[PDB]
RNA sequence: GGAUGACCCCAGGCGGUAGGGGAGCGUUCCCGAUGCCGAUGAAGGCCGACCCGCGAGGGCGGCUGGAGGUAAGGGAAGUGC
RNA sequence: GUGGAGCCUGGGAGUGAGGGCGCGAGCGAUAACGUCCGCGUCCGAGCGCGGGAACAACCGAGACCGCCAGCUAAGGCCCCC
RNA sequence: CGUGAGGGAAAGGUGAAAAGAACCCCGGGAGGGGAGUGAAAUAGAGCCUGAAACCGUGGGCUUACAAGCAGUCACGGCCCCGAGGGGUUGUGGCGUGCCUAUUGAAGCAUGAGCCGGCGACUCACGGUCGUGGGCGAGCUUAAGCCGUUGAGGCGGAGGC
């Protein structure tokens, strides 16, 4: 049995959040929580939220035990980019891409 | 490219922009531009020689006759404009609808009765033509229709 | 006992029970054919000059087939020359029955 | 009537890309680089089918040479002798005999020495 | 200067190889001797406000 | 029938005395042994030659005026980094390198060729530390 | 040969740019079609180490898809990147 | 002398920047990877194959496809080979 | 966008029916997990199908003494599907991208970041050859007119 959560259209660059998600892949829920809590990255806030949403799903929907939970899989996908004009010298206009992330956390139970 | 709605303006200078040269955005190389050698209104008719089509007419009827699929009739019994009536007559005439029939008669009442049948094509003899003959498995004609036909191919 | 036989312009070491693919032979499936012998070995050695007079190998033709397609493809640069040919080599499959010395 | 590209180009590009599976980076992912890679691939295959025949003959010859020198003669003498003796066993089978049937090969060597 | 520019697009391989040094190292944590919570060493415990076996902070 | 390919074989250790032999003409034979081209099952893409032990490499011989006119050369990559060492000096300093260089130059380039060179053990003086492999003495 | 592109046998030719000629494949549309295939699954998509074809391609099978597609034989072009 | 020989009529072209080499001359300096003609050749179009370390035109040779068969060419046969 | 004359886009599709997801759960919200609707929910409104470039997660093979137009030929190793095949690639052989332009290009000469879609030899009238038919010292109609309503015929002026 697995439980899963997805935070879609999170306004943060995927390459940035992945760095954080890599920190918790395969960790027990408790270990992940401690890591995210003292990870000094903006992305920690978002991955924490998804992590917890997945833990709640596990316990409340899927009859899983909180003390058995671990991050069985996790990944970040790119959402649609928000394109924005960045005015440059000599009348040039560049396009900034403010990128977007779909954050998936999947929890399983580590038996015994 | 001359008939499309855009202006004839050169979209950017010939040289020194670092881009490909262009005139107006109506050029067919542009999405939304004119089309090159696209279709224009066209008359596909041409005058096929009279003797060829008269000959064709005779040959088309001849093909059906050689197959035993040409039948002439004097009259159409009791068909006065009702499909049910033509059906009754057709059954006796050996037309069970298992074969498509080109029915050629000057009798309007007969043509009206048969015209809605899927297996029947109806024509006045002045309209006899080889496409309609070759389209259909059987040819059925009035003695009257047979006569204007023989006049036509004479 | 093994023999070195000659068929389809090539030479093979055959033994009873060997299944072998050779160039296509003009012979019905199920027919048996006799292959020239160049040399015999195993227990006795006899050396052909070039072929040995008495001997033959008896083979049953199992059937004929077409080899797995090979793509023979030709290209010349800057000259717009491209050629694509599919090639399937025909063959006969043989089952070696006996070595008649 | 209009006949837009529709389906046809995608299908052609897919044929090429399927043949290019296994190739490095864009050579298996980009239609253009795949097509270029394949041009060269086909020419090599043709050239190397030819070359494969030479490759193996050279290998047989080397093995035959080593087997001969164990019996006191070199390859070029051995081949002359075989010619004079009228023995026509090819290099592919000579090399096999040299490894799998040393008694028979040694016999062939004798005939070759004698024939000279 | 004369505006140096990349000669070739960086390949997926080379791009990803440059990043072989980019993975984060996890925060280093120890248990707080008082409340057993994980926290960075040599910092005041944010959970109970203890440090050096005494209360330092309202938490 | 496919051409025979050998399963891995216990390599044969061989012992050679270099004393009085002509440098280049001995090298060609060591190379052949290294490649394993003397064996009927020779296969070009595996290391299956002999291990060759050589002794008295310091007593290798050479014709003409090569002792003083043959120059070994090394390039350091630095300006003026071309080093020139005559045969006499090489023999008087690292004698075993003379044969080593001669043979290395006679092996195929590439990974296999480099691996083959490692199967050559050249010693100045009459002794080698390889009694454990019991090298078979070879006249060549 | 056999009589006629029925297929077999013998022989010889078959590198190729500009370029000439020949034979084909596929795309859109019309006749064939008031038909026929189609929810027991159209077109399109994704696989395939299978079948046919020299090849361009064509089948077939699995998955997807969910409403169209269209033969032999011919016709016409906004027809292949 | 039956050849992808020739001649006649007609349809369709492309080409009208050549280049190396050998031989024969002119120009140049008994210079030029020079230049301009003549006879031939090859590359062009055979940047397909072997040799010449590598290399359009030097030597060998005109590649329909396949073969883990044989004989040769030039060139080679101490090792790399 | 331009002072102005003027220039001038992009942007279509849930489903048969909104039945457009009550209510509970994590979350500030967004978003999601259940429940529920539906034949179908990777048809959930950022909605038919959903290619390709491009990004990621998981797995198999493989890689830190190696010289490379990236392939190809051979063999061996491992994995997979069950005298066979598929994947991978250690070693050995061979190997100068594509297109354009040129006497000559891998060329350190042009062009191209990559992918998808748009993108260039046509049509009318006349000519000239060839060709499939019709008729043949003759062949043929044009505009029109009648008919048809995807029917064909008449029309000889005129042309050769
Ligand atoms: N007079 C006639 N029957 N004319 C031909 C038929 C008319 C019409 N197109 C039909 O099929 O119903
Ligand atoms: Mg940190
Ligand atoms: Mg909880
Ligand atoms: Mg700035
Ligand atoms: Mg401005
Ligand atoms: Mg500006
Ligand atoms: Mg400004
Ligand atoms: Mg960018
Ligand atoms: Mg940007
Ligand atoms: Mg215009
Ligand atoms: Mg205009
Ligand atoms: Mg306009
Ligand atoms: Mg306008
Ligand atoms: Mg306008
Ligand atoms: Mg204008
Ligand atoms: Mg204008
Ligand atoms: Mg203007
Ligand atoms: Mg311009
Ligand atoms: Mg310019
Ligand atoms: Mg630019
Ligand atoms: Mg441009
Ligand atoms: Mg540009
Ligand atoms: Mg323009
Ligand atoms: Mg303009
Ligand atoms: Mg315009
Ligand atoms: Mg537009
Ligand atoms: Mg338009
Ligand atoms: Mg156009
Ligand atoms: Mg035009
Ligand atoms: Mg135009
Ligand atoms: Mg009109
Ligand atoms: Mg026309
Ligand atoms: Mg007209
Ligand atoms: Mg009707
Ligand atoms: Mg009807
Ligand atoms: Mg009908
Ligand atoms: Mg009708
Ligand atoms: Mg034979
Ligand atoms: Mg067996
Ligand atoms: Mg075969
Ligand atoms: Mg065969
Ligand atoms: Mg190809
Ligand atoms: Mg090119
Ligand atoms: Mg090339
Ligand atoms: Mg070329
Ligand atoms: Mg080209
Ligand atoms: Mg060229
Ligand atoms: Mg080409
Ligand atoms: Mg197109
Ligand atoms: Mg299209
Ligand atoms: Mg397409
Ligand atoms: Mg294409
Ligand atoms: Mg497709
Ligand atoms: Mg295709
Ligand atoms: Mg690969
Ligand atoms: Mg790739
Ligand atoms: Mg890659
Ligand atoms: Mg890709
Ligand atoms: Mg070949
Ligand atoms: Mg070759
Ligand atoms: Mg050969
Ligand atoms: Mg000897
Ligand atoms: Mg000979
Ligand atoms: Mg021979
Ligand atoms: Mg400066
Ligand atoms: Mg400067
Ligand atoms: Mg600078
Ligand atoms: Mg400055
Ligand atoms: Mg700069
Ligand atoms: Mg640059
Ligand atoms: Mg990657
Ligand atoms: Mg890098
Ligand atoms: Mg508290
Ligand atoms: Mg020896
Ligand atoms: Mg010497
Ligand atoms: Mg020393
Ligand atoms: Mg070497
Ligand atoms: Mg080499
Ligand atoms: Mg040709
Ligand atoms: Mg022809
Ligand atoms: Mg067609
Ligand atoms: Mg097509
Ligand atoms: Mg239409
Ligand atoms: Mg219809
Ligand atoms: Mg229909
Ligand atoms: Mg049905
Ligand atoms: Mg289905
Ligand atoms: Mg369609
Ligand atoms: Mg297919
Ligand atoms: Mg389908
Ligand atoms: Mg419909
Ligand atoms: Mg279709
Ligand atoms: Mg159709
Ligand atoms: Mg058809
Ligand atoms: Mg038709
Ligand atoms: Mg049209
Ligand atoms: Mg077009
Ligand atoms: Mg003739
Ligand atoms: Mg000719
Ligand atoms: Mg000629
Ligand atoms: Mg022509
Ligand atoms: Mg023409
Ligand atoms: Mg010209
Ligand atoms: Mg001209
Ligand atoms: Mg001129
Ligand atoms: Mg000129
Ligand atoms: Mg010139
Ligand atoms: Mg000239
Ligand atoms: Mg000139
Ligand atoms: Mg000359
Ligand atoms: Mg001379
Ligand atoms: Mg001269
Ligand atoms: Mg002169
Ligand atoms: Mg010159
Ligand atoms: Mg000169
Ligand atoms: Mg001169
Ligand atoms: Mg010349
Ligand atoms: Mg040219
Ligand atoms: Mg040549
Ligand atoms: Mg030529
Ligand atoms: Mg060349
Ligand atoms: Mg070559
Ligand atoms: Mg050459
Ligand atoms: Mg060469
Ligand atoms: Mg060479
Ligand atoms: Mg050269
Ligand atoms: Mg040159
Ligand atoms: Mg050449
Ligand atoms: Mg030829
Ligand atoms: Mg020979
Ligand atoms: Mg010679
Ligand atoms: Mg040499
Ligand atoms: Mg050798
Ligand atoms: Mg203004
Ligand atoms: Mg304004
Ligand atoms: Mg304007
Ligand atoms: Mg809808
Ligand atoms: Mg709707
Ligand atoms: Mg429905
Ligand atoms: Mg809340
Ligand atoms: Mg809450
Ligand atoms: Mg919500
Ligand atoms: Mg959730
Ligand atoms: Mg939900
Ligand atoms: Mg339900
Ligand atoms: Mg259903
Ligand atoms: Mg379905
Ligand atoms: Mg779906
Ligand atoms: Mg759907
Ligand atoms: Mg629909
Ligand atoms: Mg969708
Ligand atoms: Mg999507
Ligand atoms: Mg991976
Ligand atoms: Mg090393
Ligand atoms: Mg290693
Ligand atoms: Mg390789
Ligand atoms: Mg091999
Ligand atoms: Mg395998
Ligand atoms: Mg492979
Ligand atoms: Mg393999
Ligand atoms: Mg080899
Ligand atoms: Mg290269
Ligand atoms: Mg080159
Ligand atoms: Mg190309
Ligand atoms: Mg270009
Ligand atoms: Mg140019
Ligand atoms: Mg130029
Ligand atoms: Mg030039
Ligand atoms: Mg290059
Ligand atoms: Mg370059
Ligand atoms: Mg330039
Ligand atoms: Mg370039
Ligand atoms: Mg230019
Ligand atoms: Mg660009
Ligand atoms: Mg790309
Ligand atoms: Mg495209
Ligand atoms: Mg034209
Ligand atoms: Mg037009
Ligand atoms: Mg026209
Ligand atoms: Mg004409
Ligand atoms: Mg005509
Ligand atoms: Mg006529
Ligand atoms: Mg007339
Ligand atoms: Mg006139
Ligand atoms: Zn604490």
């Amino acid at each position: 049995m697995e439980a899963k959560a997805i935070a879609r259209y999170v306004r943060i660059s995927p390459r940035k959040v992945r760095l954080v998600v890599d920190l918790i892949r395969g960790k027990s829920l408790e270990e992940a929580r401690n890591i995210l809590r003292y990870t000094n990255k903006r992305g920690a806030y978002f991955v924490a939220k998804v992590l917890e949403s997945a833990a709640a799903n596990a316990v409340n929907n899927h009859d899983m035990l909180e003390d058995r939970l671990y991050v069985k899989a996790a990944y970040v996908d790119e959402g649609p980019a928000l394109k924005r004009v960045l005015p440059r010298a000599r009348g040039r206009a560049d396009i900034i891409k403010k990128r977007t992330s779909h954050i998936t956390v999947i929890l399983g139970e580590k038996h015994g | 490219r001359g008939e499309v709605a855009y202006s004839g303006r050169k979209i950017w200078p010939q040289k020194h922009t670092g881009r490909a040269r262009h005139g107006d955005i109506g050029a067919p190389i542009f999405v939304g531009g004119g089309v090159v050698f696209g279709p224009k209104p066209r008359d596909y008719s041409y005058t096929l020689p009279k003797k060829v089509r008269k000959k064709g007419l005779a040959m088309a009827v001849a093909d059906r006759a050689r197959e035993g699929k040409l039948l002439l009739v004097e009259a159409f019994a009791g068909v006065n404009g009702k499909t049910k009536e033509f059906l009754a007559w057709a059954k006796e005439a050996g037309l069970d609808g298992s074969e498509s029939v080109l029915l050629v008669t000057g009798n309007e009442l007969v043509r009206r009765a048969a015209r809605n049948l899927p297996w029947v094509v109806t024509l006045a003899p002045e309209g006899l033509n080889v496409y309609d003959i070759v389209r259909t498995e059987r040819l059925v004609m009035d003695l009257d229709a047979w006569e204007v036909f023989q006049n036509r191919i004479g | 006992m093994f023999a070195i036989v000659k068929t389809g312009g090539k030479q093979y070491r055959v033994e009873p029970g060997l299944k072998l693919r050779v160039e296509k032979l003009d012979a019905e499936p199920g027919a048996t054919v006799e292959l020239p012998v160049l040399l015999l070995g195993g227990e006795k050695t006899v050396v052909g000059t070039p072929v040995v007079e008495g001997a033959s190998v008896v083979a049953e033709v199992l059937g004929h087939g077409r080899g797995k397609k090979i793509l023979v493809s030709k290209f010349k640069a800057k000259v717009q020359y491209r050629r694509k040919k599919g090639h399937r080599q025909p063959y006969t499959e043989l089952l070696i029955k006996e070595i008649r010395g | 009537p209009r006949a837009k590209t529709g389906v046809v180009r995608r299908r052609k590009h897919k044929k090429i890309l399927k043949l290019a599976k296994g190739y490095w980076g864009l050579r298996s992912k980009s239609f253009r680089k795949a097509r270029e890679t394949l041009f060269a691939a086909g020419n090599y295959a043709y050239a190397h089918r030819k070359r494969r025949k030479r490759d193996f003959r050279r290998l047989w010859i080397v093995r035959i040479n080593a087997a001969c020198r164990q019996h006191g003669l070199n390859y070029s003498t051995f081949i002359h002798g075989l010619k004079k003796a009228g023995i026509e066993v090819d290099r592919k089978n000579l090399a096999d005999l040299a490894v799998r049937e040393p008694q028979v090969f040694a016999e062939l060597v004798e005939r070759a020495k004698a024939a000279q | 200067a004369k505006h140096p520019v990349p000669k070739k697009k960086t390949s997926k391989a080379r791009r990803d190889a440059r990043r072989s040094h980019h993975a984060l190292t996890p925060p280093t944590l120890v248990p707080c001797p008082e409340c057993k919570a994980m926290k960075p060493p040599h910092t005041v415990c944010p959970e109970c406000g203890y440090y050096a076996g005494r209360k330092v902070l309202e938490v | 029938m496919k051409t025979y390919v050998p399963k891995q074989v216990e390599p044969r250790w061989v012992l050679i005395d270099a004393e009085g032999k002509t440098l280049g003409r001995l090298a060609t034979k060591i190379a052949t042994l290294l490649r394993g081209k003397h064996r009927p099952d020779w296969t070009p893409n595996v290391a299956m030659g002999d291990f060759v032990v050589v002794v008295n490499a310091d007593k290798i011989r050479v014709t003409g005026k090569k002792l003083e006119q043959k120059i070994y050369t090394r390039y350091s990559g630095y300006p003026g980094g071309l080093k020139k060492i005559p045969l006499e000096k090489m023999l008087a300093t690292h004698p075993e390198r003379v044969l080593e260089h001669a043979v290395k130059g006679m092996l195929p380039k590439g990974p296999l060729g480099r691996r083959l060179f490692k199967r050559l053990k050249v010693y100045a003086g009459p002794d080698h530390p390889h009694q454990a492999q019991r090298p078979e003495k070879l006249e060549v």
